[PDB]
């Protein structure tokens, strides 16, 4: 209304996990 | 590797009783298009059986069903791995190619694969049936951890964790696993700078996973009201001298540039946000990170018709579906008619999950007043809604004494309850004063039915 | 600005029709961010596609950035900086058609702008919101480029 | 083992539990569900076909839970507006309506006595309201964080709760303490109910894992695993063979509670399931979600 | 123990960590740098 909605914007930034490929022999 | 292709397009067309050429062709494939790889081996499969009734050797089976998992014919890799440990096994004097290595192989991925076939019992059994034979082996040992780790991450997953880097602390992957612990409660935020820089010594040098490492833990330190004290300054132009090193010596990696985008913005740069994160983008948008940073610049923007879709997308994802973070960037600047009372209905599927949190139960009171002010004002409405506006009305002033009592708060204290409270204080008195008004239109239409009525009494 | 629409989308079918005409062909595609359904013809011969192919198409108003809304003739002779130098496959023509699910009461949800380009065909369709840029008789650029991923 | 009938578009809004009879007493042959669009309807399965019988309105918020009274062919939804109206499905009137504030309105649980219902607090507590009373009668004293699940047993002998953090709460409807705590899970526990003999317990935590544990000696009877989703809803079959499983995954297991393995499976909800439920028989096994369709599965 | 060896010397891994982070095409930083070099002569 008078303001708006309260929100904690931050710019994120993730890493990703072990692949665990199948090993081709 | 372009030498061995243009040698393989020759062997491919002409037929010099081709054997082993088409094994050569996948061998290639598998880091390229993985259907390459099938076609080859599908062909020789069948290619070893003309000479003599020889069965395929397990090596080939084990990869051809290697290559299904990474695809959605799990079943079928399944079967591909069942027959070639029925084959490996039937290798009783192949003790120079060591068929007991295949089976380990072929087993390998198979508990991979019930890993993933929501089978963790004969995943767990699978790779324990390695951990009894080998324990000098490292996969098996950390997939195990990995499977408690679901349940919670205090269980034997901490624990199977830290006693495989005890046995290897040259393994890359087992040191970054311990920094991975850490992640789940971010209390060890400035502490965490030493366990991720052991493994920074020359000789691992260079390591790109370690360096975004630092990045990310050194980012999640910014979002504070101390950016006046030339703290938070100084912190961006830290990260942006680890990013612009990942980035001289790896052009391509994209993490890089992920962290440049998001210190940017931070710096106050929306309008030349997208253009760094177009590149990201561009390459692969099927990141959970993607979908939420540039997100932000949509709905900063006064743009939420492009900001919506995007949260939605994210969530395409199969491993929830009311997330809380998510929703919180969902409601920004909202105040139309289609993104208000229906942004209500989103936060209710988000409390459903997990009513605990406070801005939740915040937010849907800023909400609700927010309709009454746009109903109880300059309406001059609908008459049933103003019986419906002064229910929610009550409901809003309830959890306004509700939420007074609550100890913690979002590292923010609500003492700031006082000038909504007044604006539902007044907004009772609307609504006694706005039902007249109903009344009045009450009478409005009954006069204009009958003064209709009559004139259909005339014909 | 003037940046009517954008999204990366796919070529899902080439000309899944069968081939009509030797140089052009009915690219099939769908959005990957607004989820946005395409047909699009091209000039085969001139920037041939695969299915797979993934394309950023941004569709504009006009091909100056600064948004200055050009006349509609021919002038190679330019110095003025173009949103053309940045993308592979640039075309014009004009929205003949815009069609969508509209009842009798309420208002829509989707549309399909259909655009003219000299007389290879364009259906661009999905969230009317998304597609609010679009009024019929304007006239339009394609401004497409191949991502390489 | 398939899908007899399919109800296309059952509410506007999302389907977020289902209820279904057991017993004779008028209440296997009617549905009643609660949806988010504040739609009460009591559809009414007759000639094996799923007909609207009453559309019941009121509440401010979306419903969250909605059960049948076992000995009674009267009903009761519970919402998040700390108004849980009770209801009859003899006449689709309202009862009353008992007004849980100021917030602190979960999931609902009928005696098998049919006399009292409990509902969560956000406190950590279990409050015991009275079902022609409306008053607090008595309150359960185990705080915590708070109760995401509540369940009482076929014969009422115990009563479990699912907290926050995988902490089930086996108390004694008999007395009103707390026997057992069975500390199994880490993960919410979403929702429970109890066998029909009252030996098992089912746990739907967000593990994926069917932690099937026991309540006469507290001890884990075997670890299922589940789908790769969480298990949001979970009943039994009333004949004790099989048990249903529903996660956030458009996937409707039906595992086996003696051997743990999965019989049948249903995809033809294109979005998550959230509520299952059998029949009076164990045949017909009802089912609802975000797809706002109600499927009618047949397991003869 | 030689199973160690006898695993590790024919297997093959075509993905790994970092190979998670370069895009699969060529994206290099003659278009990133030229913007991040621009955004600090304006300040």
């Amino acid at each position: 209304e008078r303001s708006g909605v309260v929100c904690r914007v931050k710019y994120c930034n993730s890493l990703p996990d072990i692949p665990f490929d199948p090993k081709f022999i | 590797r372009d030498i061995a292709k243009g040698h393989l397009k020759k062997v491919t067309e002409q037929y010099p009783d081709d054997v082993e050429a088409w094994i050569e062709l996948a061998q290639i494939l598998e880091q390229t298009d993985i259907q390459g790889a099938l076609s080859a081996y599908g062909t020789a499969t069948r290619i070893l059986q003309e000479k003599v009734q020889a069965d395929v050797p397990p090596e080939i089976l084990n990869n051809v069903g290697a290559l299904h998992f990474r695809l959605g014919n799990l079943g079928e890799a399944k079967k591909y791995f069942l027959a070639s440990l029925d084959r490996a096994k039937a290798e009783a004097e192949h003790d120079e190619h060591y068929y007991n290595a295949i089976s380990v192989t072929t087993s390998y991925n198979l508990a991979r694969l019930y890993e993933a076939m929501c089978e963790f019992h004969e995943a767990e059994k699978l790779y324990k049936n390695i951990l009894r034979e080998h324990p000098n082996y490292v996969d098996c040992y950390l997939r195990l951890g990995a499977m408690a780790r679901d349940k919670g991450n205090f269980y034997e997953a901490s624990d199977w964790f830290k006693e495989a880097l005890q046995i290897n602390q040259d393994h890359p992957d087992a040191w970054s696993l311990i920094g991975n612990l850490h992640l789940a409660k971010q209390e060890w935020g400035p502490g965490q700078k030493k366990f991720e820089r052991i493994l920074k010594q020359p000789s691992t040098q260079s390591d790109t996973y370690s360096m975004l490492a630092l990045g990310n833990v050194w980012l999640q330190t910014l979002h504070q009201p101390t950016r006046d004290r030339e703290k938070e300054k100084r912190h961006q132009d830290r990260a942006l001298a680890i990013y612009k090193q990942v980035l001289r010596n790896d052009a391509k990696n994209l993490y890089a540039a992920n962290g440049i985008g998001a210190v940017l913005a931070h710096k106050g740069y929306f309008r030349e946000a997208r253009d760094v994160f177009a590149q990201v983008r561009e390459a692969t948008a099927d990141i959970s990170d993607v979908w939420l940073n540039l997100a932000h610049i949509y709905v900063e923007q006064k743009q939420y018709i492009s900001a919506v879709q995007m949260y939605e997308n994210c969530l395409r994802k199969f491993y929830k579906h009311q997330n809380t973070e998510v929703v919180l960037y969902l409601a920004r600047a909202l105040f139309k008619c289609g993104k208000l009372q229906e942004c209500k209905q989103t936060l209710l599927k988000a409390r459903h999950v997990a009513p605990s949190d406070t801005v939740l139960m915040f937010n849907v009171a800023l909400v609700l007043q927010r309709l009454a002010t746009s109903v109880l004002k300059d309406e001059k409405s609908n008459l049933k809604e103003v019986l419906n506006a002064v229910k929610e009305l009550e409901l809003a002033h309830r959890y306004f004494s509700y939420l007074s009592k609550v100890g913690d708060k979002m590292r923010f204290d609500l003492a700031l309850a006082a000038t909504e409270a007044r604006q539902c204080s007044d907004l009772l008195s609307q609504a006694q004063y706005h039902v007249a008004r109903a009344r009045k239109q009450d009478e409005e239409e009954r006069e204009l039915r009958a003064k209709q009525e009559q004139e259909k009494e005339l014909l | 600005a003037g940046i009517l629409f954008e999204d990366i989308f796919d070529v899902k079918d080439i000309d899944p029709e069968g081939k009509k005409f030797d140089r052009v062909s009915r690219l099939h595609c769908e959005s990957e961010s607004f989820k946005m359904d395409l047909i699009l013809d091209v000039n085969i011969q001139i920037y041939p596609v695969d299915l797979g192919d993934k394309f950023r198409l941004v569709i504009a108003s006009t091909l100056y950035e600064d948004g200055t809304l050009d006349d509609g003739e021919y002038n190679p002779t330019d110095d003025r900086p173009s949103r053309a130098d940045q993308f592979e496959y640039v075309m014009y023509g004009k929205v003949y058609r815009i069609e969508g699910d509209e009842t009798s009461t309420e208002a829509a949800t989707r549309l399909s702008a259909y655009v003219s380009y000299g007389g290879l065909l364009m259906r661009l369709q999905g969230d009317a919101n998304n597609l609010h840029g679009f009024e019929v008789d304007s006239r339009v650029y394609l401004l497409m480029k191949k991502l390489a991923f | 083992y398939g899908i007899l009938f399919k109800q296309e578009q059952a509410h506007d809004d999302a389907i977020w539990s289902v209820a279904w009879g057991t017993n004779k007493k008028e209440n296997s042959e009617t549905v009643v569900t609660g949806s988010l669009d504040d739609l009460v309807k009591v559809w009414k399965w007759r000639d094996e076909r799923l007909d609207l019988q009453w559309s019941l309105e009121g509440h401010q918020l979306g419903v969250v839970s909605v059960d049948i009274s076992h000995t009674l062919p009267i009903a009761a939804s519970s919402s998040l507006d700390a108004h849980i109206r009770l209801w009859d499905l003899e006449n689709g009137k309202q009862i009353k309506s008992i007004d849980a504030g100021p917030v602190d309105a979960w999931t609902l649980a009928f005696s098998p006595d049919s006399q009292y219902l409990a509902t969560g607090t956000h406190v950590g507590k279990v409050n015991i309201f009275g079902v022609e009373s409306g008053k607090k009668e008595y309150s359960l004293d185990t705080r915590g964080k708070f109760i995401l699940s509540i369940a009482y047993s076929p014969d009422g002998k115990y009563l479990a709760s699912g907290a926050i953090d995988g902490i089930i709460n086996i108390f004694d409807i008999a007395t009103g303490k707390l026997l057992h705590t069975l500390e199994g899970h880490a993960m919410p526990i979403r929702s429970l109910t109890f066998s029909p003999d009252s030996q098992l317990l089912v746990t739907a935590s967000d593990d994926g894992y069917i932690k099937i544990y026991d309540v006469q000696h507290a001890n884990l009877a075997g670890t299922l695993s589940g789908h790769a989703s969480w298990v949001l809803n979970v009943a039994f079959c009333p004949d004790d063979t099989h048990f249903v499983s529903s996660s956030s995954d458009k996937s409707v297991k039906v595992w086996d509670v003696g051997t743990r393995t999965c019989v049948h499976t249903f995809f033809d909800h294109q979005d998550q399931v959230w509520g299952v439920k059998y029949n009076g028989n164990g045949s017909k096994i009802v089912s609802v979600g975000d797809d706002q369709e109600i499927h009618i599965y047949d397991c003869p | 123990v030689d199973v160690t060896r006898d695993i590790v010397s024919r297997e093959r891994v075509w993905r790994t960590r970092t190979t998670i982070l370069q895009s699969t095409g060529k994206n290099f930083s003659k278009n990133i740098f030229a913007i991040l070099q621009s955004v600090k002569a304006r300040e």
